[PDB]
RNA sequence: GGACUUUUACUUUGAAAAAAUUAGAGUGUUCAAAGCAGGCGUAUUGCUCGAAUAUAUUAGCAUGGAAUAAUAGAAUAGGACG
RNA sequence: AGGAUAGUGGCCUACCAUGGUUUCAACGGGUAACGGGGAAUAAGGGUUCGAUUCCGGAGAGGGAGCCUGAGAAACGGCUACCACAUCCAAGGAAGGCAGCAGGCGCGCAAAUUACCCAAUCCUAAUUCAGGGAGGUAGUGACAAUAAAUAACGAUACAGGGCCCAUUCGGGUCUUGUAAUUGGAAUGAGUACAAUGUAAAUACCUUAACGAGGAACAAUUGGAGGGCAAGUCUGGUGCCAGCAGCCGCGGUAAUUCCAGCUCCAAUAGCGUAUAUUAAAGUUGUUGCAGUUAAAAAGCUCGUAGUUGAACUUUGGGCCCGGUUGGCC
């Protein structure tokens, strides 16, 4: 329609924001940023629905102008910048730090850790190439773009960060039998542990995957992220880790937590 | 009954946290007088139609209307 | 642009209108329930169908079926909750023959009538909807209830009004005001 | 054999068979057509302003004998002829004639009612005034 | 058709009826009330049940 | 990677198919239509499950099969192994 | 080959070959056609609708053009023409509600020329301002949810078991029948108020006031059938009129018009029109074709649809999973 939109109702605003069809017709639209529109989350989202710790967006907006709060070492005044996916926040006010996962439910958690959790993240490679003047990069899933990092490091492969610069802390490699993490599909918050993958060269290198109660499923290769090594994740999980249990017995296991 | 209670850490961070509608039926402060907003809106077209300080126009509408 | 409320009723009127068998067993169960509307009875009867269909085309699965195994332990469990259904019959049976007269005692005017706090399914009816009565802590002014057993224990009269005390009544100040001007 | 064919391949012979023998069939005809926008007296309307020119006397068909009292109406957005019964008894009396009126159909979707032919309408009100309401004096008439 | 006739005739007997009007009576029971008084009218009420229940019976 | 990979239809499985809607889990809007909230405290620090799941036509991608239907194959062999 | 484009490319030009689509329905016409997500409706299959809250498109009175700009072919921006239409101190000047309200006209058919940015969001240089986007309230019987209009004790009749079986006495208790009578019993509406909300007005709360029916008064259809509900009274006399279909009425009307009674549904009920089921009366599932409508006068024949059988069976050998089956 003539150029770029700027609003946004409710309906076209995804699911997993878990907004709610009542309470005015329109929406908060994800200004462009590091991540995309819908496997993003808007920080008046996060403040106003998921913690309430504020109630309405001019609360909201008071909070981001005094500056309790920064991104990626940042304070991000913005009521509406995308908290992607892995992202990390700190809040000098309780002194803690959420980072910001899905779950297998199909939504943006919540995930309370500490100072050098947050310290360092995480970052799936999204692609390498050479800039200008012979300086080798590469650019993540957050839209963060680095030089001179290791040959060794190619396509598709997972990086850990300092969160004070866009430096490496280390970085791990995608090969058969490692562990990842889901986002895109029915999978969304899995952790399934690679177990074999197929090329079909031309389009949807596809990837089997299980997690540790044998159960497997299979995902496009674009939609997992590699979080490490077998065993060990390089940072805290959250509730469930990834395990899509049945209804009913998830229905137990509440019914247990009564 | 049933509702939402919010104390603050003193008064004055009530005073510059809280809405303005909440302060004034609680007796803080005084609800500002305005006029109609349609009124608002028509000076506001007013001013629109006229362009700089005023008081060239003013002159020269008195040496027009003089006769 | 508000995106729309939902609406869907809760009852659908007889395919073929004028069947005296069907309105004299209508009748009978209204004049004994204390009733008012042929609406009220279809609205009961579509629940009821809602639910035999379901489970129709739920025994119509093998067992270990886990959609059925969920689905109809949610059901027994909803209609256990409710007490039309016993604590001992769950093998959906007794889920594809239950009836009206079952939801209807399981309702809330005959269930005070057989308490005892009417005298009569009627008398039960103008002391609902004049508030001489709660199940919980709070007043409720509605037959239509389908009680969920914890209020039937925890019946009592409403306590913000006569029958549980709190206040002579309204005709009560008025006649101890008329004997009040009489002996003055 | 039977007919209608039977192989894997053949949808379209069956599409263009049904097509042609739907055709045949009425409503879809007609809703194709658009017979009730084009040609017909409303306009697939559900009823209709008109304004009485005269009355009429129609006899009854039979068997019966009577006089059905109906009149004659010009419509507004068209300028077609139409008949409409008066139904009840005195309602003549009441509708005696300039009256914008408002038609409708009578239950039988472009035909006759009983023993009153050439007639598919009847009135409904008089300037915004009821007929019922007319017979019975819950209300009565602007008299202009 | 006899497109035209006797147009005079209309109003004939609705005129020539002898007005005759509701006698009073108090306002009935409304409701669950008035079907109450049709069950203990119908069933308890035994009041006509010859071989076939009639409802409105003339005077016989 | 070199390589022959004669063609299809079919059929199985999976990724994916925007929400709302629909069916449907849980949920006492006083019931209900609804909505997605709510519930529990030592009621001062507070604690806490949720917002499932299913459906998603043909067509498109991969996909195990090789029955069924056709489908060319080396015959006055420019025939394969050589 | 070149030009243009932000970019490929008949997008355009120069030159050249003469091709390209077509019954596997091209092309042309029509469309009360924007499309889809979806809605009604159903055993399945399905048929119909879908402008219409979400997605993508198109448009700003019809057309054309273009500046600015990252982004428009912008119209609540410019230029012209066309049809509209306004103010003129007649020289000239300014506009395009298919934005919110609102008006005329069109009609069968459709709300206030209101309050607020409190929220949902957006915008700016920016927390602070603006926003008929939006929320709020008003009209509102479009559709949906709940549910009042009345009830309860005793007093005159009629019962059903049981006891006495001492007769037809009681009837203990019945459950109704009632020009019986009494209470308590709150609601609608009034609220003082608080609460509600930006401020409110409404809901809930509860004071104070607010029923015995004359009270505070439930209508809409119908009573011959399908189709439940008068062998009731009066009037009418194939007239007036009723009735979807059948039919009623021509001096005893079970249909008409009134009174009474009665049934249906109920703050809704009917009526008219469109559409689905019904409808195996569109028939793929699943129609008919001797006579009920329908087998071409007969034959050939292209596309089309359909098209004889055969080419790997067999057995062994092991393996390990599901189901029961000892324990």
């Amino acid at each position: 329609a003539r150029g770029p939109k700027k609003h946004l109702k409710r309906l076209a605003a995804p699911h997993h924001w878990l907004l709610d069809k009542l309470s005015g017709c329109y929406a908060p639209r994800p200004s462009a940023g590091p991540h995309k529109l819908r496997e993003s989350l808007p920080l008046i989202v996060f403040l106003r629905n998921r913690l309430k710790y504020a109630l309405n967006g001019r609360e909201v907006k008071a909070i981001l102008m005094q500056r309790h709060v920064k991104v990626d070492g940042k304070v991000r005044t913005d009521t509406t910048y995308p908290a992607g996916f892995m992202d990390v926040i700190t809040l000098d006010a309780t002194n803690e730090n959420f980072r910001l996962v899905y779950d297998v439910k199909g939504r943006f958690a919540v995930h309370r850790i500490t100072d050098e959790e947050a310290s360092y993240k995480l970052g799936k490679v999204k692609k390498v190439q050479l800039g200008k003047k012979g300086v080798p990069y590469v650019v993540t899933h957050d839209g963060r773009t680095i030089r001179y990092p290791d040959p060794n490091i190619k396509v598709n492969d997972t990086v850990k960060i300092d969160l004070a610069s866009g430096k490496i802390t280390d970085f791990i490699k995608f090969d058969a039998g490692k562990l990842v993490y889901v986002t895109g599909g029915r999978n969304l918050g899995r952790i399934g542990t690679i177990v074999h993958k197929e090329r079909h060269d031309g389009g949807f290198d596809l990837v089997h995957i299980k997690d540790s109660l044998d159960n497997t499923f299979v995902t496009r290769l674009n939609n997992v992220f590699v979080i490490g090594e077998q065993g060990k994740p390089y940072i805290s999980l959250p509730k469930g880790k990834g395990i899509k249990l049945s209804i009913a017995e998830e229905r137990d296991r509440r019914r247990a937590q009564q | 009954s049933v509702g939402f209670g919010l104390v603050y850490n003193s008064v004055a961070e009530a005073k510059k946290f809280e809405p303005t509608y909440r302060l004034v039926r609680y007796g803080l402060a005084e609800k500002v007088e305005k006029a109609s907003r349609q009124q608002r809106k028509q000076k506001k077209n007013r001013d629109k139609k006229i362009f700089g300080t005023g008081k060239r126009l003013a002159k020269k509408v008195a040496r027009r209307n003089a006769d | 642009p508000r995106a729309p409320r939902t609406y869907s009723k809760t009852y659908s009127t007889p395919k073929r209108p004028y069947e005296s068998s069907r309105l004299d067993a209508e009748l009978k169960l209204a004049g004994e329930f204390g009733l008012k509307n042929k609406k009220e009875i279809y609205r009961i009867s579509f629940q009821l169908s809602k639910i035999r269909r379901a489970a129709r085309d739920l025994l119509t699965r093998d067992e270990k079926d886990p959609k059925r195994l969920f689905e109809g332990n949610a059901l027994i469990r909803r209609l256990v909750r409710v007490g039309v259904l016993s604590e001992d019959k769950k093998k959906l049976d007794y889920v594809l023959a239950l009836k009206v007269e079952d939801f209807l005692e399981r309702r809330l005017q005959t269930q005070v009538y057989k308490l005892g706090l009417a005298k009569s399914v009627h008398h039960a009816r103008v002391l609902i909807t004049q508030r001489h009565i709660a199940v919980g802590k709070q007043i409720v002014n509605i037959p239509s209830f389908m009680v969920r057993l914890d209020s039937e224990k925890h019946i009592d009269f409403a306590p913000t009004s006569p029958f549980g005390g709190a206040r002579p009544g309204r005709v009560a100040r008025r006649n101890a005001a008329r004997k009040a001007e009489a002996s003055g | 054999g039977k007919g209608k064919p039977r192989g894997l391949n053949s949808a379209r012979k069956l599409r263009v068979h049904r097509r042609n023998n739907r055709w045949a069939e009425n409503n879809y005809k007609k809703r194709l057509l658009g017979t009730a926008f084009k040609s017909s007296p409303f306009g697939g309307s559900s009823h209709a302003k008109g304004i009485v020119l005269e009355k009429l006397g129609i006899e009854s068909k039979q068997p019966n004998s009577a006089i059905r009292k109906c009149v004659r109406v010009q419509l507004i957005k068209n300028g077609k002829k139409v008949t409409a019964f008066v139904p009840n008894d005195g309602c003549l009396n009441f509708v005696d004639e300039n009256d914008e009126v408002l038609l409708a159909g009578f239950g039988r979707k472009g035909k006759a009612k009983g023993d009153i032919p050439g007639v598919r309408f009847k009135v409904v009100k008089v300037s915004g005034v009821s007929l019922l309401a007319l017979w019975k004096e819950k209300k009565e008439k602007p008299r202009s | 058709a006899k497109v035209h006739g006797s147009l005079a005739r209309a109003g004939k007997v609705k005129s020539q009826t002898p007005k005759v009007e509701k006698t009073e009576k108090p306002k009935k029971p409304k409701g669950r009330a008035y079907k109450r008084l049709l069950y203990t009218r119908r069933f308890v009420n035994v009041t006509l049940v010859n071989g076939k229940r009639r409802m409105n019976p003339g005077p016989s």
